[PDB]
């Protein structure tokens, strides 16, 4: 039955600007 | 953009990509200068050519230098730039590195599959193999379905290693993603479950 | 074929001989709940094995409490909301939950009796 | 005959809950009052290493 | 306040199939001066698994096993019927669609098939697209010896089955079938056009069908659908499913991929189609020029492997020129830009070349449709098929222009 079969880069690397 | 300007660019990027290609990453440092000293913006592909050039003479931390270059500079990186990083972190056996430019080729946006099948790949040649499976089930886990080459290379990879753990692990996400397994795939598995003692 | 566009519409031009006060039983099907259990069937039919999907439904169920246990327990069962958005998956239209009240309770206090 | 209509039915779950182990740890000593021991193992699938079960 | 604020079908189409058990959800079946379509009546949310849109009964399905031995399901040939002698002497792997054009043209002839019904809404012979109905004057539009080759070797298949089974001495049952040629090679066009194969399980019994498979035949062909067939094994019922997460707009139309990885000149020989942003064209290149793979993709934002290209101006046609150009790939080596010049140069020389050898141009051939009257269904297709394969070269071009620029 139902127990069958087992049932950060790009931070801080920014443009200044 | 005027006509000058591209026949500027033209050999600015030809110099350049001479000397990518020629495994000079401070060859192609020198010709970005001088975009800048002319007042051309060096664009993604010219950092590209720096990327490649530091990474085709398997230097890592230069590599990503330049990459955090492209990122300062406001520029945004190729697919193909990253795929370059992604390989070049899997021959030095860096999984953490590999997975960290994979996290940011997703972040913009891009398609991470074939990138995450290039880092696995680049793993087991490298003899990294307990890396390799840790980048691969977490991409398994993650939804990502791999070919069936790199599925076979896998679930054989381990089971000559003894490791069947991984192996059952593996062959349990194929078939989760659709691919059933086949003679050759158990074939692997008893290899390992004949020497266990217990028949 | 082509003619100018000017083109023959396809009709029968055959014949075709297979072409009330229900009110009451239709409100005392969604009373007792006999809507759920048409659904039931139409999600089976969907189901190459009937076990694996009771196992399924209940680990969906699982989940529901885990991200919002308080929500559930009273008016919303768990296990009727998973199955109302089974059938609304389909592109089908149920109530979530399959939850009804009566509109002629005469206020606070007061039990419908049977 | 309920533990076999509940079988019929497969309902493994609801069975499970219907009988709870108290029945069976106290079954392994009664057992034990006449020399004989009964040991559960768990293999494992993935590593095959072998686990005796705390009974 | 509210106080201060393509034809649909005929209704019997869809009403012949609903007393049957046949459903529609959320779309309706339009008719045009090209033929039937089915489009989304309303805007169809996106649910996270595939939507029902139509459930079609097997009862009204005309099937039959792919392989050998032919059985019908439903099976609706008697015992003894000579039309199965007909039907089991055909080739089993070529003779498919002459297998199906018996059971098509007996299917018309019982009174109590929904065919009989249904076969009123399928294209006459004026209005069919298929190639075997096509004159040699129609062939001679198609600027393709060898599509044309084909097509009349398939015309010249058909007409010879006719000729042996429906000869003087058949029996008045096989007579009526098909009184004429014309008759067959109609029935024959609509078995190729509008079979839809599958694997099914009905029962325990699971197998390949050829199936003719009504108000399933009006999803019309496109490489990126929004639709996709399911048989429930269950019931018996072909479901016809919109993308899981994919919405659709009112009035979109309702497709399906007839036949994923095939190129023009199959569709033309199978649908008697064609289309302009197919991703599996090619064109044949000399390769002596070769751009960079990783570059035209990335320049277009095409992702995935070669097998499954897709994009993030960019079409079919460019996914299908990234897979039929010369390319070169060597990892991570970069293309020098003065090189990617002259290759693109030289590519885009040998597109035009290509384009001089058809006595006309493309959009000279969008202006002839236009100014038909008179022409018959394939010879407009013969002409939508050269005038697509142009605009395919000549989106090649736009493309390596547009490519040779960004590499900058
Ligand atoms: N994408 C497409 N472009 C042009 N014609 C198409 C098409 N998809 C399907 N067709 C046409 O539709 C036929 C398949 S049956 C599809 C329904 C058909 N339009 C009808 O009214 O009966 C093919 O013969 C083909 O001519």
């Amino acid at each position: 039955g139902t127990g069958f079969n087992k049932g950060d880069i790009l931070f801080y690397h920014r443009e200044f600007c | 953009v005027s006509a000058l300007e591209r026949s500027l660019r033209l050999t600015f990027m030809d110099e350049l990509m001479e000397r990518a290609r020629n495994r000079d990453p401070s060859g192609v440092s020198e010709v970005i200068y001088d975009m800048i000293a002319a007042g051309l913006s060096p664009g993604p592909r010219s950092f590209h050519g720096l990327v490649v050039a530091h990474a085709l003479n398997g230097d890592e931390q230069g590599a990503m230098h330049s990459l955090r270059k492209e990122l300062g500079a406001g520029q945004r990186p190729l697919p193909e730039t990253m795929i370059a990083l992604v390989r070049l972190s899997g021959s030095k056996g860096n999984a953490q590195r590999g997975l960290e430019l994979l996290a940011a080729m997703e972040k913009l946006n891009y398609d991470i599959r074939q990138a995450w099948l290039i880092l696995v790949e680049e793993l087991v040649r490298t003899n990294h193999l307990e890396e390799a499976n840790k980048v691969f089930l977490k991409g398994a886990r993650g939804g990502m379905r791999a070919t069936d080459q790199l599925y076979d290379l896998m679930i054989e990879e381990d089971c000559k290693a003894g490791d069947h753990s991984n192996a059952l692990d593996i062959s349990y996400e194929m078939e989760a993603a659709g691919r059933f397994a086949t003679t050759f795939h158990f074939n692997c598995l008893l290899s390992v479950q004949a020497t266990c003692g217990i028949p | 074929g082509i003619q100018r566009r000017i083109w023959r519409r396809r009709t029968l031009t055959k014949k075709d001989d297979m072409l009330p006060f229900v009110e009451e039983q239709v409100r005392k099907i969604k009373e007792v709940g006999k809507v759920m259990t048409m659904d039931i069937e139409r999600l089976l039919l969907s189901e190459d094995n009937r076990f694996e999907f009771v196992n399924s439904v209940a680990a969906e169920a699982t989940e529901y409490v885990e991200k919002n246990r308080d929500e559930y327990g009273g008016t919303k069962k768990a296990i009727f909301h998973v199955l109302s958005n089974r059938v609304n998956d389909l592109g089908f239209d149920r109530p979530e939950a399959y939850a009804e009240s009566d509109p002629y309770k005469p206020g606070p206090g007061y039990l419908k009796e049977y | 005959m309920e533990v076999w209509a509940l079988e019929g039915f497969g309902v493994a779950h609801i069975l499970q809950e219907m009988l709870t182990p108290e029945s069976f740890r106290l079954l392994v000593r009664e057992l034990r009052s006449l020399a004989l021991e009964l040991n559960h193992f768990l293999v494992s699938e993935k590593n095959f290493q072998i686990n005796r079960k705390e009974v | 306040f509210p106080l201060f604020q393509l034809e649909s079908a005929d209704p019997d189409f869809y009403k012949i199939g609903y007393v049957r058990r046949v459903r529609a959800y959320g779309v309706e079946f339009k008719e045009g001066p090209d033929g039937f379509g089915i489009y989304a009546s309303k805007d169809i949310e996106p649910r996270r698994r595939a939507r029902v849109i139509m459930e079609i009964p097997h009862e009204l399905m005309i099937t039959i096993r792919q392989k050998h031995p032919w059985m019908f399901f439903p099976d609706i040939v008697p015992i003894g019927h000579p039309i199965f002698d007909i039907i089991n002497s055909t080739d089993p792997e070529r003779d498919w669609d002459l297998r199906l054009a018996c059971l098509l043209l007996f299917s018309f002839d019982r009174e109590d098939h929904f065919w009989r019904l249904y076969g009123d809404f399928l294209p006459a012979a004026d209005e069919c697209s298929s190639l075997l109905l096509a004159t040699e004057e129609d062939l001679a539009e198609l600027q393709d010896p060898q599509l044309v080759s084909t097509i009349r070797q398939q015309q010249k298949r058909v007409l010879e089955f006719w000729e042996k089974n429906w000869h003087s001495g058949v029996p008045l049952k096989i007579k009526r079938l098909a009184e004429d040629a014309e008759r067959f090679i109609w029935a024959v066009s609509i078995a190729q056009t509008r079979c839809i194969s599958m694997k099914t399980r009905i029962g325990a019994l699971v197998q390949d069908l050829n199936m003719m498979i009504p108000y399933a035949d009006m999803l019309n062909h496109s490489f990126e659908p929004n639709c996709f067939l399911h048989w429930r094994p269950k019931d018996r019922i072909l479901e016809v499913m919109s993308n899981a997460g994919q919405a659709i707009k009112k009035g979109e139309e309702m497709t399906i991929n007839y036949m994923p990885g095939q190129k023009n000149n199959m569709l033309m020989e199978r649908y008697g189609f064609s289309t302009p942003v197919n991703p599996w064209d090619a064109i044949p290149f000399s390769g002596d020029s070769r751009i960079h793979l990783n570059s035209f993709l990335s320049v277009f934002n095409i992702f995935g492997l070669p097998e499954e290209y897709y994009h993030d101006f960019v079409d079919g046609a460019v996914i299908a020129a990234a897979r039929t150009l010369p390319t070169w790939s060597d990892i991570d080596l970069p293309p020098i830009p003065s090189a990617e010049r002259k290759a693109v140069k030289e590519l885009q020389d040998e597109c035009r070349k290509m384009l001089a050898e058809y006595p006309t141009t493309s959009e000279q051939d969008q202006k002839l449709l236009d100014s038909l009257s008179e022409a018959r269904t394939t010879f407009a297709t013969a002409v939508k098929y050269r005038m697509h394969r142009k605009m395919f070269i000549g989106k090649i071009i736009k493309a390596l222009d547009i490519y040779q620029e960004r590499l900058l």
